[PDB]
This record gives structure tokens, sequence and C-alpha cells, in this order.
RNA sequence: UUGACCUCAAAUCAGGUAGGACUACGCGCUGAACUUAAGCAUAUCAAUAAGCGCAGGAAAAGAAAAUAACCAUGAUUCCCUCAGUAACGGCGAGUGAAGCGGGAAAAGCUCAAAUUUGAAAUCUGGCAACAUUUCUUUUGUUGUCCGAGUUGUAAUUUCAAGAAGCUGCUUUGAGUGUAGACGAUCGGUCUAAGUUCCUUGGAACAGGACGUCAGAGAGGGUGAGAACCCCGUCUUUGGUCGAUUGGAUAUGCCAUAUAAAGCGCUUUCGAAGAGUCGAGUUGUUUGGGAAUGCAGCUCUAAAUGGGUGGUAAAUUUCAUCUAA
RNA sequence: UGAAAGUGAAUGCAGGUGGGAACGCCCUUGUGGCGUGCACCAUCGACCGACCCGGAAUGGAAGGGUUUGAGU
RNA sequence: GUGAAGAGUUUCU
């Protein structure tokens, strides 16, 4: 029985638990496995690099919007303003997200960048082999497997190293400001119903 | 829009853009040809048992039984409100 | 390892430590922690007062990244900066004062214990303390305010 | 009277197909009690054992009627984290998920709703010919006729759109054998070296002396502990076969290639799944709390409608998704 | 810290008092006196949160409190 | 489900 000094004891393991017991055992086989996949992935779409662009998009919620990330594709604007076909985006390894959209014009441009610099930096080798294109290239011989990691990695966002102190902000009040505007948007609704109260209630007073 | 994480329009300033249309958010708009085809369907089919008897409720000038049994039959009151406002059209239609 | 263990020693004495007279008997009080209320009482109201009941509302679907808010001290606002940084303005008379936002060295209101340096400073955070704000004025920086 | 159509039969009709087994893993149904709560009924054991149906090399899930509330994210699955947390609980014993974040892997799509209506453009079967083959064992092509099909088979579209019209733009799939190599492999071997002497012993594979090879001193065998006795071990090419336009000038050539896609202004448009959603109620289930999912029964929708936004309700906004 | 919305740690040498390790200095051979005072404990305050006050639409600044917290 | 009388725009015997 509970005798002893510590938290009192919370093990969950009332149900034949023993039965599912998951080892790791073949952690460092997965790893080797993992691998091979990827050296034989990559042997067989050479040149192609084996990881495909991504977009950079800024994660939800406060705890992470101050971050940058790979997103899963582009959206159809960031294409369209790229010059790419959404039908042609996937031929040359560029995915396709018809579910992202593009809210402010910071994601778009950061994104048509992105895509524009792959574009420079892309290879297309013609359809029928020594007959080029248009939108191909006629010097293929130089190709090689590339990360794209090394022409487009996902950069995070800089800073102000140090700027001058103006009267404006020496005059700003930070916490006061917090206050009064949390209070604001606080009371808002009986604002909101009070103005209902202060000029409607007030319509019999001219008839 | 202050760019602060308090108060009304809180959140960091950034350049607004409009969005494209979503063919998806058209969903619920009466196309032309579907309003055609309902009408001749209500002129085949009649109304429903308990269609009439709201109908028949808010020829009675009984508004409050219209909608206690409108929702009734129906469940939420929003539905009973738009069936008997699509109803009193109907009504009207008529005269 | 075993060679080490009790059990080595015990090897001889028949009851293995545990009594002739109580035994280690399969549980005599009951399974787990059952029973704070009637036989372990005794035991619960004075090492773990407070267990037994309900305090405060419920709040059905938390969800911890809208309250995320680590907090830093005052006294903690120069380590955040490069040592080059400080360098540069710690101490120093200078045009320009250095930017420290607090959001990207992972905190999202700034505390008042400690002391400043007296060097402006620009301080960009979405929450500060009142007694914060009010030191870093009079060490004559400013709190600049962010999303 | 016959014939047509419909519906319904029969045949050892022509050709097919299902069952049984394997159950580690997988998808469901049904479903305990021992046990823990120091008794015990809710609870727990457990959405477990037993019982029943059904699969594959994986299965299931899956391209949002999803998150969120951000500067927003972006099918599914799995791992780490979230977290023994929010929550549930004779709030007792006990139980207990999710969004974000990091990582593995990544891939996207098909229908139904449309008048082809200057042409059912679609499909199966029989018969015949012609090809083809892991293969006389496989797999098709064409012709013809008969069936199917307008109670709708094709074609453009699937909301991310898109279609019809106004106006401007470039142009592509298949056989032969080389080198580079690559899957089954091989007449499978160039692949190295002591079986000398002395002592003990039934036997030398032991000890000693003298040598050797080593990209081989892994292992096994042989009359006792053998790198050099035997098989092997290590190292490294040349004979085939087949996938052989997979890559190269893939040359050398087939002759695919004449009419189908890309963006581009303007319009008017833009069909979008019903006894389903939703509501009540009963049972069950869940961490899901004035119902999380499932199921019965009652009621039963709509068109900017409808779903979700984790406290019941009425109203007003906003966001996000687009079910059956 | 508070159930929560929230708010969030220096009057001062990061305080005072008592004991105190180690060190230094004076005696004069004692279990000495003097000065700093680590750790730790007891103790008087200060500071942050909750709570209870008066208290000159929204905010709670100065002033307080026998209290309260797994704080500074 | 389909029809007839009766009861102080209806559903009860
Ligand atoms: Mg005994
Ligand atoms: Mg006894
Ligand atoms: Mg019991
Ligand atoms: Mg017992
Ligand atoms: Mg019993
Ligand atoms: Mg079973
Ligand atoms: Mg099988
Ligand atoms: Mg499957
Ligand atoms: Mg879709
Ligand atoms: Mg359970
Ligand atoms: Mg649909
Ligand atoms: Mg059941």
């Amino acid at each position: 029985a509970i005798h002893v000094k510590g938290q009192l004891p919370n093990a969950h393991f009332h149900k034949d638990w023993q039965r599912y017991v998951k080892t790791w055992f073949n952690q460092p086989g997965r790893k080797l496995r993992r691998r091979q996949a990827r050296q034989t992935k990559a042997a067989k779409i050479a040149p192609r690099p084996v990881e495909a662009i991504r977009p950079a998009v800024k994660p939800p919620t406060i705890r992470y919007n101050m971050k940058v990330r790979a997103g899963r594709g582009f959206t159809l604007e960031e294409l369209k303003a790229a010059g790419v076909s959404r039908r042609v985006a996937s031929t040359i390894g560029i995915p396709v997200d018809h579910r992202r959209r593009n809210r402010s014009e910071e994601s778009l441009q950061r994104n048509v960048e992105r895509i524009k610099v792959y574009l420079a930096h892309l290879i297309v080798f013609p359809r029928k082999a020594g007959q080029p294109k248009k939108g191909d290239a006629t010097d293929v011989s130089g190709a090689e497997q590339t990360d794209v990691a090394a022409v487009l990695p996902i950069t995070q966002e800089a800073v102000e190293e140090a700027k001058p102190i103006t009267e404006e902000a020496k005059n700003f009040n930070a916490f006061s400001t917090l206050s009064n505007e949390r209070a604001y948007a606080r009371y808002a609704g009986a604002r909101a119903a009070f103005q209902k109260k202060r000029a409607e209630e007030a319509e019999a007073k001219k008839k | 829009a202050p760019g602060l994480v308090v108060g009304l329009n809180k959140g960091k300033t950034l350049t607004k853009r409009q969005l494209p249309e979503r063919p998806s958010r058209r969903k619920g708009h009466l196309s032309k040809r579907t309003a055609f085809v309902r009408s001749i369907v209500r002129e085949v089919a009649g109304f429903a048992p308990y269609e009439r008897r709201v109908m028949e409720l808010i020829r009675n000038s009984q508004d409050k039984r219209a909608r206690k049994l409108a929702k009734k039959r129906l469940g939420t009151l929003k539905r009973a409100k738009g069936k008997i406002e699509e109803l009193t059209s109907v009504i009207q239609s008529s005269r | 390892p075993t060679h080490t263990s009790k059990t080595r020693k015990l090897r001889g004495h028949v009851s293995a430590g545990h009594g002739r007279i109580g035994k280690h008997r399969k549980h005599p009080g009951g399974r787990g922690k059952a029973g704070g209320l009637q036989h372990l009482r005794s035991h619960f109201d004075k090492y773990h007062p407070g267990y037994f009941g309900k305090v405060g509302m419920r709040r059905f679907h938390l969800m911890k990244n809208p309250l995320w808010r680590p907090t830093v001290n005052l006294d903690r606002l120069w380590t955040l900066v490069p040592n080059e940084t400080r360098e540069k303005y710690l101490g120093k008379n200078t045009e320009v004062a250095p930017v420290i936002n607090v959001l990207q060295s992972g905190y999202g209101k700034v505390l008042g214990k400690g002391r400043l340096p007296d060097t402006p400073v620009i301080i960009q955070t979405r929450y500060v303390s009142r007694r914060a704000e009010e030191k870093i004025k009079q060490a004559g920086g400013v709190v600049e305010l962010i999303a």
C-alpha cells in the first residue's frame, strides 16, 4: 500500500500491455533500408533532384507565425504570376497546391521568387533527343543531380540590428496601450449594444 | 489594424490582396435551369401534408401556430422560418 | 547488476527480509492507491493534502498555442544579443540604439525583474509588464510592440 | 391467326464464376467473466478472450462538408512531440484524446448531374482471317454478322473548375543491332601458401627446428589446438540468356505528324449526389462534458443553401469547408 | 500566482538582527579580545500574485491590511 | 387507405 515519499502512482498498466509491446531492435535495420531506398530512387530519377522544390509558408498560430518553413505546393496564383501553367508545373517538378491561397502580397512575392530562381537554374531536356524546342535547353551536357536546398534554401526572416530612437517611440506608452487595447476589445459588444439604446430609444422623442 | 496582439484589428500588418474566386463557394446559388425544373416538379408533385397544414395556419393568420408546427415538423426553427416564408410566397402567389 | 543486489545477501536468511510474523503476502492493504479516504487517510491527509475533490472551472478543448507566452526578465535582455553587438553599444554613445527582438529569442512577454545598464535599447516584444517598461524608459530605451 | 414489346421460366444450352484452406500482420460484426475498486451494483478488466463474416502482400486510410483564429495551414499513413495534458470518472478505483511543431514518404485523380442530335460517335458475343507469347499453354487486331444500348453506351467538363461563343498564338510515336550496363546467372574458375625434419603419441592436427602465403589468420572437415592436407575464406574478369529506345549522336533509320493542346481580351453563364442532411428519442460507444461516433424508430429539409467552428437556446455577424 | 479574466518580482551593499566556517589584526599565555563575515538556522522588513479594504464608459495608478501562495 | 351521418377554419364518435 501507499506509504513511501513521492508522487502518488499513476501507472497505466491494467490492460494486457505485454501483448502489445513494441521494441526497436530493427531501428538500425530500418535506417539502412530507408537510406538504400533513397539511393535506389536517386539513381532512378537522375539527373532530376531527389526532392521537389517547395514553397515557403508561415506556420499558423502565434507560437510559430514568426518562423518560415517548407509548404506543400505553390498556389495557382503563384504559378500564374511566375508564368508556369499548372499542367506543366508537375512535369518539371513543381508541386501545385490548389488549397493554399495568397492572403498577402508578401507570401505571393516570396514564392514567385522561389519559382523564378528554380526556372533559371532548371535544364529541361527536349522530348526528342537532339531536337531542342521552346522552353528547353541546348547545353544539357553539364546536367547532374543537385540538391534544391543548395540552390533555394528556406530562409528565416532577418532583423534590424540597430536604429535611431525617435521622439515618437520615447513618448509611446507600451503598457497603457496594451491595457487600453484589451479593454476596448473587451467592451466592444457592450458599446455596440449601448449605441442601439442611445439612438433607438430616443426615436420616440420625435413623435 | 494597430499591429499589436490585442485589440480589435490585432495582428501583423501586411499588404492585403484580393483572394481569387473559389467556385466551390458558389454552392447554394440558384441556377435558372434548376429553378425552372423545381417549378415544374412543384406543379407535378403537390404539397406535403404538413406543408398544407402549415399553409392553412398561415391563411388563418395563426402565425405562431404555423411556426410551432413547421419547427416541430422540420426540426430547427431556422428551417421553419425559411419554410414559412416560402409557403407565404406561395399563398400570396395564388392571390 | 544482480551481483551487487541485496537479494544475493539474503540467500540463507529464510524470510528474505520480510519478517516471520507479518510476511510478504499479496496486497494486504489493497491495490494501487485505493483507500485514500478510508484506511489510507492518515497518509493522504499528511503527504498529499488537496487530493480529493474539485476546484475551479472546466475548459473544454484547451489548445495551448494561443496561450504561448514564455517570459524573460530585464536582467537577461542584454544576454539575448550577440557578443559583438554588446561590445559595440553597451556602455558607448551611439546615434543608433540596438534592437532586441525578444520574440525571435522565443519570448512573448518582457518582465521587470532585475536592472538594466544605462544605454539606450529598443525592446520589441508582444507584451511587457508595467515595471519592465518603466525601467527600460529610465535607461533611455523604448518598448515597441509587435505581433 | 401471327408478329412486336414487357415480364417471367426451362435446358447436361455457349462461355464463365463462387465456395475450401492459410489468419503473424489487416477490415468488420458479436461479445464475456475472472480481475481492480481492499465489500459491491455504475466503473474497471475491455470497445479485451471466446464466437461469426471478409482480404492482401501488405491491408485499411486518402486528395477536406480538414485545421485554425495565424503574417495563417493544406489528401492519407507512420514516428517524436503535444501529454499522463484538455477531458471523463460511486470526480472513487481508475481512465484519457486532438490542432500546431519536427521527421519518414510524398501524387494525384475518376464519376453523376449538359442536346453528339447534320447522324450511338460506345460496348459484348459468334464466325473468319491475321498477328502475338514466360507460353503450340499467353495476349490482341481487323472484317463480318448478331446481341447490348436512347428507361442512354461514347466524347468535352468535375467546382482546383469548367462549357459555349469574341479575339491572337507554337506544333509529334515506333521496329534493327553496337558501346556504355544490368536481372537470372556460369563450361565457374586466373584466383595462395609445408603435408620436410626431430620428440610424444594408436593417430600429429601437439611441442621443437626450418620455411611459405596472406586483398585469404571467417568457419567447417581430416585418427588430439591445422592460414599453408581438404572444402572454403579473400580478390578480380571473361562465356550466355532475358528486360534491351531504361539511358547515348541511343546513331543507322521507322514515318510517326496535318490536326489536337498552351496561354489571351470580352461576355452570358456555370447542371454539382434526399428517407439523405438535420431534429427528437432509445440503445451503445467515446477523453467528448445539456450526445464523440454508430444503430433502431418518429419527424423530415434547403438553395448563397448546407456542414463545421468541443456549454443547451434565440438572433446577428465572421471564418472555413462543400456531405449524402 | 489565481477558479479565471489576468497581473507578474531591488527603498537599501539585493536590506537589518543573532549565532557562525575560513582569514586578518591585537594582546599576552586563557575557553583569548577586535574586524570582516561563507553555509545553515531563527528572526524584523522589502518586493510579485491572490484576497480583504478605504478610494480621491473604461484602466487601476498612489495609499493600506490582522491575512494568503508549492513565490522574489 | 376509401366513403357516409352526427360535435360544440378544423379532427372526435
Ligand atoms: Mg516465512
Ligand atoms: Mg498480526
Ligand atoms: Mg472487489
Ligand atoms: Mg480483495
Ligand atoms: Mg466478492
Ligand atoms: Mg478473437
Ligand atoms: Mg494470397
Ligand atoms: Mg487498398
Ligand atoms: Mg475535391
Ligand atoms: Mg476504456
Ligand atoms: Mg458532392
Ligand atoms: Mg456491442
